[PDB]
């Protein structure tokens, strides 16, 4: 059934697994228009699937021509996510298919498993996880591929840059949902952090700075106080 | 009118004729039902005063053979039995009609209630649903699996109901995936109509003969069958007229008869607010919706 805080160590395992999150597909400006109504624009969107265990990213960007002359686009959404995320599983060889699909929203199990049944010994299974995988589109890296498509395309990275080298998955894994959560609570202040230090770059081949273990410990010190500061804001707490 | 002889009655039993039902006593002098309309299937069904578990019964339609009731101290049951010998089984019929031992099919002449229920079930139907063709009569009990819940274990003794399943290949064409699986009617009208049923009446008669074993024996299967064929129409925007019209009549009769008391077991919340108030066809089930609306409006 679903993926929660008793089946963590799971995700690190070595059945081949897959994280789908469709929070960054469908994306909108909403604008007021001549006559003072509302309309939205839609700018280009990103599927993000993520192995967790070796940190490979295949980030399809959704171009804005597949929504022209469509009706229910967030409804359109799911099922365009779920038909490249089956068309990516049928362009993998056998032997790299997941095993498991985990969708990081409710909203993608029928889609996603009508669009599967030619796999029935891949599970598609939900979360209780809130993972904070919509703030991808914080990685300037990954914003900038997604902002300059002309059309459909598929990018891959590795959103652990060079990290298992030095750490296992689980650490890696660690790191990015806190890095992620960061964007996503505080994105100003979350890239103030990562690049206040103008002599640890960003290698052209990578996503996050080049941070040492040392220097990695700091920032993420740093994220989890920006998420604390942050709560207690929230809240009055 | 056709009759049902009982050979005797040697255990209390409440005794099941189509929608009616009468208790006989351990030893009573009962020797079976008489004025049992011609030109529709019948279903004669048993619950024991001393282990109400176990609701089972008989489907026959007395134009195929004479059919008489006997019961067995091995297996513990009222069993059905054909008589081959003509003259034998006109005399058994004639000796108790004349002592009066017999109880009266107790139709009401402006009550069209059982034809309204099985209007389209046809014995030949059944006998594929239920697989025992030594026997002109089917048998069914509260406990029978579906061939789809055997998927989901003896063969012989399951209900052959045709497949249902709204997330499987034969429900979904390839590229059509969303269409498919949000508008059914590709299944509906081209798997089900044209391609396994034929025709709208064979599966109205399926949809009837589930309904009729969820709510007289309270076999579970059966209810899980009547709500997925229910829910298939529903669920197409594409319905010919004369379907639509005519499930509207068939469910409000289903709905009409039910017993008040089981609506809570026998009727899927899920299913009945998705059809009335989602669906498709939300607004094309005025009767049924109104019965509901009227009858049963917790569930809603």
């Amino acid at each position: 059934g679903a993926m929660n805080s008793s089946n963590y160590a799971e995700l690190f395992n070595n059945d081949i697994k897959l994280f789908v999150d469709d929070t960054n597909v469908y994306r909108v400006t909403v604008h007021k228009t001549f006559e003072g109504n509302v309309a939205t624009k839609a700018i280009n969107g990103c599927i993000f699937t993520l192995n967790p265990k070796t940190g490979h990213l295949f980030l399809k960007i959704i171009h804005t021509s597949v929504w022209a002359g469509q009706k229910r686009l967030s409804q359109l959404a799911k099922w365009k996510t779920a038909e490249e995320v089956s068309a990516l599983v049928r362009s993998l060889p056998k032997e790299e298919q997941p095993k498991q699909i985990i969708v990081t929203r409710k909203a993608m199990l029928d889609p996603l498993e009508v669009h599967m049944l030619d796999f029935p010994n891949i599970a598609i299974r939900p979360t209780e996880l809130r993972l904070p995988f919509s703030a991808a589109m914080s990685i300037d890296k990954l914003s900038d591929v997604v902002m300059k498509a002309t059309e459909p395309q598929m990018v891959l990275f590795n959103i652990y840059d060079d990290w298992l080298d030095r750490i296992s998955s689980y650490t890696a894994f660690s790191r990015l949902t806190l890095l992620l959560r960061a964007l996503k609570t505080n994105e100003e202040s979350a890239k103030m952090i990562l690049l206040s230090d103008p002599t640890i770059t960003i290698k052209s081949y990578h996503l996050w700075p080049s941070f040492t273990d040392e220097q990695w410990i700091t920032i993420e010190s740093q994220m989890r106080d920006l998420i604390l500061t942050e709560y207690g804001r929230k809240y009055n707490v | 009118m056709n009759t049902v002889p009982f050979t005797s009655a040697p255990i209390e039993v409440t005794i099941g004729i189509d929608q009616y039902s009468f208790n006989v006593k351990e030893n009573q002098p009962f020797h079976g039902i008489k004025d049992i309309p011609i030109g529709h299937v019948h279903v004669i069904h048993f619950q024991h005063a001393d282990n109400s578990s176990m609701r089972y019964g008989y489907w026959f339609d007395c134009r195929m053979g004479n059919f008489y009731i006997q019961y067995d101290p091995k297996d513990g049951l009222y069993k059905m039995m054909e008589e081959r010998d003509g003259a034998k089984f006109e005399n058994i019929v004639h000796n108790f009609k004349e002592r009066q031992m017999m109880v009266s099919y107790p139709k009401i002449d402006e009550d069209d209630t059982w034809y309204n229920l099985t209007e389209f079930v046809q014995m030949d139907k059944i006998r594929k649903i239920v697989r025992k063709d030594e026997n002109q009569f089917s048998y069914v009990d509260s406990s029978m699996t579906t061939v789809q819940e055997n998927e989901l274990s003896d063969p012989a003794h399951s209900l052959n109901y045709t497949v249902i399943n709204f997330k499987s290949r034969e429900a979904i064409r390839p590229g059509h995936e969303m269409e498919d699986f949000l508008d059914k009617s590709y299944y509906l009208n081209t798997v089900m109509l044209q391609g396994i049923f034929k025709n709208s009446s064979n599966y109205f008669g399926e949809l009837q003969f589930a309904f009729l074993n969820a709510m007289f024996f309270g076999n579970y299967g059966s209810s899980l069958q009547w709500h997925a064929m229910i829910e298939l129409i529903c669920s197409s925007a594409t319905v010919p007229k004369h379907m639509l019209d005519k499930l509207d009549e068939i469910l409000y009769y289903q709905i009409k008869t039910l017993p008040e008391q089981y609506s809570d077991i026998l009727l899927n919340e899920r299913v009945w607010n998705i059809c009335l108030y989602s669906s498709f066809q939300k607004n094309s089930l005025h009767n049924t919706e109104k019965i509901m609306e009227n009858k049963y409006p917790e569930l809603l």
